[PDB]
């Protein structure tokens, strides 16, 4: 919408909201980030930092996949079990007929224990597991087994 | 004449909805209309935070509802929120309640009223509770927002700043070390 | 998408009551006056009674400056000190009714009309009576007659009257 | 018993300079002049209009009979002003044929609504 | 909607009852102003006898009209300006007289007229220029139920009764003339009695102390 914008809104009034002493000259600082170092670093020292300089080890042919390992909380991992057989399975497992949750197929690498399951035994497998995320589990009544 | 304050000073408030949604504007006027009227304390909470806009009415989780319920002298309180009440699946044992909300997700909806519970509006709760008789309002968290951790940047405040990504190679040098000069 | 009400306006209940004009203390009954405005102007004459509708009932004797009997309002006139006692003269019938009037018609043009015969009469009736009164002070029916005005050497904020 | 229509300031608000050069126009412009005495209220310059000057709301858009102004263009367009007359005033709009102002014009008589035109060519 | 035409017949003879205690006080507080202005009399009188010159009572009560108009003060005199309320120009106030607020007065002192009034003066502002502030809002004090309902938690149900307060020096002084919104007096009808304004009271112009030519002043501003 043009009606809208506030340019319309200006019309008549000289300097096109952009002052008069100032002008509206075209790029009055440079270009895009530049005097970064120079006279940008009042903002560059605010608002920034870590903005110079190179921190860290290099990667080269980072393939974004070795890199994959997506979390899953064990808050979370129910969901994984389906929607209409859940009702079930989470007012009675009773051991040894546990609703078996992969974590893998389901898009997720590591297990890794934020929230708090029930009493009820899970199965769950997984590619990796937090310490504790196990722990909850093993505490819970269920196993991880890996793959 | 001397002005101490700035003159003209609007509200600060707002007293109207810049929302244009029909119903609401019904669902302000009801409740405007008691506001005024009960001289209930509760009406005039209602109907500012029917003003809020999307960002300060933030979604009420099922599981914070359940919270407000297990509070000492309120589990059988009606759970007023206005703003969306969202589904939860991190907790289990939803207890059977009534809940005034402005909007509930599809979940939510279900997940109250599996456990027996109620799904209100905040019309059917102005039948029910004109003056706000045994009520028990609820607010979203407004300070866990993803432009919140923005606001208010810079040393050493402790707080986020913008970028579109990532981690290394993205503001981790020169301002956040010792060993690149300093730490902020 | 509105239109206005088309009911009307009923005014609100006025607190005016419609209390008596208090003449000023100059104007006593008998009093010669100089109308200041009107057909007569100048002309002096008498004050014979204070009608109903604030209004001075006037006469002059008719038969002394021609100006006849005839209202004229307080305001267009001056109270001179001199008075003809007007214990003689009838004035009751005399009132706001005696001077019905009907604005005829609304003709304009194309081309003395008459007077009525009780109005004739009822001249005669007071003008007979204060003659008498007026003949008894001297000179006093040849002031009615002449007719006021302000000389070069008059300063009306200094004047008696 | 309707409050008497005043205008404030009848004159119109003419542009600065409109008078000097041709190419101004009459109509109203804020003068942003930096210099201006427009601008400034210097005693002695135009009056620029003001929301000071508006007219009294009962009166406004009255015009001298007490009435606002309708723009009719057919019958049934006169037919909302039937019961509101002493209120409104049909102007039979200009693009309508003579034949039709007729028409209208009869329709306005027979509801007794004041048109302010009419008049009605001849 | 039924037996309200009885209601007005009640409550007209509450209001028949408050007019008597409104009455009765008013009869009480002339009384007490009649006997406070003889006293003073009286004791100048009875010690003038005996050799002893007694020496009247500071004045409990002062009355600041501002003078000169806002936009050349300095910082200093114009918050002090904007505490009494005087933020137009032609304005008053009844400032209760302290140490405090006689150096409230020492800072302003050339923008400022001020003196101590007397009831008479203190009457002739708050029934004329009087007016309330009525949930902040400039309500004017038309119909003494009004100031009742306001100040009726510290006493003061008439007009007459927040003069008292205000005039006296009352320990109620503080929500009066809060209450009483500024004087709002207009130029003085006389005129200043000067040719020039600013100056003081030795000096001609209209400005400072002026102890009790402000009484004088103010039933022509009024």
């Amino acid at each position: 919408p043009t009606r809208l914008t506030k340019t319309r809104k200006h019309r008549g009034h000289v300097s096109a909201g952009k002052g008069r002493v100032g002008k509206h000259r075209k790029h009055p600082g440079g270009r895009g980030m530049a005097g970064g170092l120079h006279h940008h670093r009042t903002n560059l020292d605010k608002y920034h930092p870590g903005y110079f300089g190179k921190v860290g080890m290099r990667y080269f042919h980072k393939q974004q996949a070795h890199f994959w390992k997506p979390v899953l909380n064990l808050d979370k991992l129910w969901t994984l079990v389906p929607e209409e057989k859940r009702e079930e399975y989470l007012k009675s497992a009773s051991k040894s007929a546990a609703p078996v949750i992969d974590t893998l197929a389901a898009g997720y690498g590591k297990v890794l224990g934020k929230g708090r399951i029930p009493d009820v035994p899970v199965i769950v497998k997984a590619r990796f597991v937090s310490k504790l995320a196990e722990e909850k589990i093993k505490a819970a009544g269920g196993v991880v087994e890996l793959i | 004449i001397d002005h101490t304050s700035k003159q003209h000073k609007r509200s600060s408030h707002r007293t109207a909805p810049k929302s244009d949604n029909v119903y609401l504007k019904l669902l302000v006027k009801l409740y405007a209309f008691l506001a005024r009227r009960t001289d209930a304390p509760f009406n005039k909470v209602i109907l500012k935070s029917l003003f809020l806009s999307k960002i300060n009415r933030p979604p009420v989780s099922v599981s914070r509802i359940s919270r407000a319920l297990k509070q000492e002298g309120a589990a059988q309180k009606t759970i007023v929120v206005v703003g969306t009440v969202t589904d939860d699946n991190r907790i289990f044992e939803f207890p059977k309640t009534t809940v005034a909300a402005l909007r509930f997700t599809a979940g939510a909806k279900a997940k109250i009223l599996k456990a027996g519970g109620e799904a209100i509006t905040l019309d059917q709760l102005a039948v029910r509770a004109p003056k706000g008789q045994n009520t028990l309002i609820v607010r979203g968290p407004r300070a866990s927002r993803e432009a919140a951790r923005h606001f208010g940047f810079g040393p050493h405040k402790g707080k986020a700043p913008r970028i579109q990504s990532t981690g290394r190679k993205f503001e981790r040098a020169r301002g956040r070390r010792r060993s690149r000069a300093f730490k902020v | 998408k509105w239109y206005p009400a088309e009911e009307v306006p009923a005014p609100k209940q006025t607190r005016k009551a419609a209390r008596p004009q208090k003449l000023r203390a100059s104007l006593v009954p008998g009093t010669v006056l100089i109308l200041l405005a009107g057909r007569f102007r100048g002309k002096r004459v008498v004050y014979l009674k204070h009608l109903e509708d604030n209004t001075l009932l006037v006469s002059g004797p008719f038969k002394v400056n021609g100006v006849p009997l005839r209202r004229v309002n307080a305001r267009y006139v001056i109270a001179t000190s001199t008075r003809v006692s007007l214990e003689g003269v009838n004035t009751e019938k005399f009132n706001v009714a005696y001077f019905s009037r009907e604005k005829l018609s609304r003709k304009q043009r194309a081309e003395k009309k008459e007077i009525k015969a009780e109005r004739i009469e009822d001249q005669k009736n007071i003008d007979k009576a204060l003659l008498a009164e007026i003949k008894k002070t001297p000179l006093l029916k040849q002031y009615l007659a002449a007719t006021f005005s302000l000389k070069n050497g008059d300063r009306p904020h200094l004047l008696k009257f | 018993l309707h409050p008497k229509i005043v205008k404030k300031h009848t004159k119109k608000f003419k542009r600065h300079h409109s008078d000097r050069y041709h190419r101004v126009s009459e109509n109203w412009r804020k003068q942003k002049g930096i210099d201006s005495v427009v601008r400034r209220r210097f005693r002695g310059n135009i009056s620029e209009p003001t929301i000071g000057y508006g007219s009294n709301k009962k009166t406004k858009f009255m015009g001298p009979d007490g009435r606002k102004v309708v723009l009719v263009s057919n019958v049934k367009g006169l037919t909302p002003l039937l019961m509101h007359t002493k209120t409104f005033a049909a102007e039979i709009a200009h693009n309508v044929s003579s034949k039709n102002r007729i028409a209208i014009l009869a329709e306005a008589k027979k509801n007794g609504i004041k048109v302010t035109n009419a008049k009605a060519r001849l | 909607q039924k037996t309200a035409e009885q209601v007005a017949a009640e409550r007209v003879a509450r209001k028949a009852e408050k007019r008597a205690a409104i009455l009765e006080r008013n009869a009480a507080y002339q009384k007490e102003y009649e006997t406070a202005e003889r006293a003073v009399i009286d004791a100048k009188r009875e010690a003038k006898a005996n050799s002893s010159y007694y020496v009247s009572a500071e004045a409990k009560l002062v009355f600041v009209v501002r003078i000169k108009g806002i936009n050349k003060i300095p910082p200093k005199p114009r918050k002090v300006l904007q505490l009494l309320r005087l933020n137009q120009i032609n304005s008053g106030t009844f400032v209760k007289v302290t140490k405090a607020t006689s150096e409230l007065l020492k800072l302003i002192e050339p923008y400022v007229a001020y003196g101590y009034p007397s009831y008479s003066t203190v009457r002739q502002l708050v029934y004329k220029r009087g007016y309330g502030k009525i949930n902040k809002q400039r309500i004017p004090l038309s119909d003494n139920s009004i100031v009742e309902a306001n100040l009726g938690n510290y006493g003061i149900l008439s007009v007459d009764d927040l003069i008292h307060e205000i005039v006296t020096v009352g320990p109620h002084f503080k929500q009066a003339n809060n209450f009483l919104w500024p004087f709002k007096l207009s130029n003085p009808s006389g005129g200043w009695g000067v040719p020039r304004k600013f100056k003081h009271f030795i000096q001609g112009g209209s400005f400072g102390n002026r102890e009790e030519f402000i009484n004088k002043l103010v039933k022509s501003m009024n």
